[PDB]
């Protein structure tokens, strides 16, 4: 539904950048997927992204500090399973 | 290898895994040690086991004959500083502290059941202070039911109750001449006694009008199709006296009587709550 990314472009100055930034957004879209931040309209993964660098709510630092996140928690998964198993067997 | 030669016998091998698991065993009348040839090397038998089962907590206990002290064996590892058994039931108590009753029950009691397929008998667990709290508990209603089953004064009922095993439930068959060893006379306490069973037959007949006074079903459930009196009794017992009153109470309101399931709770009742409402109907 959308024809032009020049917004974005305004958004983010470098274009290869965003490339990359919306690339990294539609690989975490489609495998090891993540619910939109916009309601699509039956749309492909490709201009979803897009869609939410057109809010502005995206760049390289929020995803870059999210992942970090979400890595946290995979790792607080991580240590809450190496403090179950000490009581498992003892 | 023993086992088939009877050198050594698996008295009982209880298995939860990953959890707890617990193996006794007895020597089959060979004078040897079951534990120490079954275990090996610090466990590298039964470790081994459980390396194959994947993680499970195994522990090798001993056996006897007699199933008291089966059950005194199926109850290691632990300490024991006193037991309470009863010579007519198979049963066994000891008792623990918490932190003790904690390793000795387990999670889902995967060492207790362990201990309950080994012995083959109910067990309990309570602490020593709960122990002796009980005890005197126990003293207590063993003389008021000295005093009420026999009919005698409750000074010597007390003494007596507190030797006395089963102290007054249907006690006569037990021998009761260790009572008149004490002092005092009993001559009209066996007039007093034959009038306490002429009390437990009028508590039966007290049974009986709660079976049939309080509160008996109507001829409604009574005749309904599929379901009998006892059927009836337990659908009418969760409040209900009415097809409406039937219909108005529900699963977990007739879940307090026992008697009553939920497919008796299904639909209608499961059959009598609707035959009481198409009874219009041929």
């Amino acid at each position: 539904a959308r024809v032009t990314v020049q917004d974005a472009v305004e958004k983010i100055g470098n274009r290869f950048d965003l490339v990359l930034v919306a690339a990294r957004r539609a690989r975490q879209m489609q495998v090891g997927g993540k619910d939109p931040l916009v309601p699509e309209e039956n749309d492909k993964t490709t201009v979803i992204a897009l869609r939410e660098i057109e809010e502005g709510l995206i760049n390289n630092q929020i995803l870059d500090v999210r992942e970090r996140q979400e890595q946290q928690e995979q790792e607080a998964a991580e240590l809450q399973a190496v403090t179950a198993i000490a009581e498992g067997r003892r | 290898p023993e086992i088939g030669e009877e050198v050594i016998e698996i008295k009982a091998a209880a298995r939860d895994p990953g959890s707890r698991a617990k193996i006794a065993v007895k020597t089959n009348d060979k004078r040897i040690d079951p534990v120490g040839a079954c275990v090996g090397m610090r466990g590298a038998r039964v470790q081994a086991v459980s390396t194959e089962l994947g993680g499970e907590r195994i522990d090798i206990v001993l056996w006897d004959d007699n199933p008291a002290q089966f059950v005194i064996n199926a109850m290691a590892p632990a300490d024991v500083a006193s037991i309470v058994v009863d010579e007519d039931k198979h049963t066994m108590d000891i008792a623990v502290e918490a932190g003790n009753l904690a390793q000795a029950i387990g999670r889902n009691g995967q060492n207790v059941r362990l201990a309950s397929q080994l012995s083959g008998w109910e067990l309990n667990v309570m602490t020593v202070d709960d122990l002796q709290a009980k005890h005197q508990a126990e003293a207590h209603a063993a003389i008021d039911t000295f005093t009420k089953y026999l009919d005698i004064d409750e000074d010597f009922a007390t003494v007596l109750v507190e030797e006395g095993f089963s102290t007054l439930e249907e006690l006569a068959y037990v021998p009761m001449k260790e009572l008149l060893e004490i002092e005092g006379l009993d001559e009209p306490t066996v007039e007093a006694l034959r009038e306490r069973a002429k009390n437990a037959l009028a508590t039966i007949a007290q049974a009986q009008e709660e079976s049939l006074g309080d509160n008996k079903p109507a001829d409604d459930l009574l005749n309904l199709e599929g379901v009998d009196r006892d059927l009836a009794f337990k659908l009418a017992a969760r409040g209900v006296c009415t097809l409406e009153d039937l219909a108005e109470q529900g699963i977990d309101d007739l879940a307090d009587i026992e008697g009553l399931t939920d497919e008796k709770a299904g639909a209608l009742i499961m059959a009598a709550r609707n035959i009481c409402w198409f009874g219009d109907e041929a």
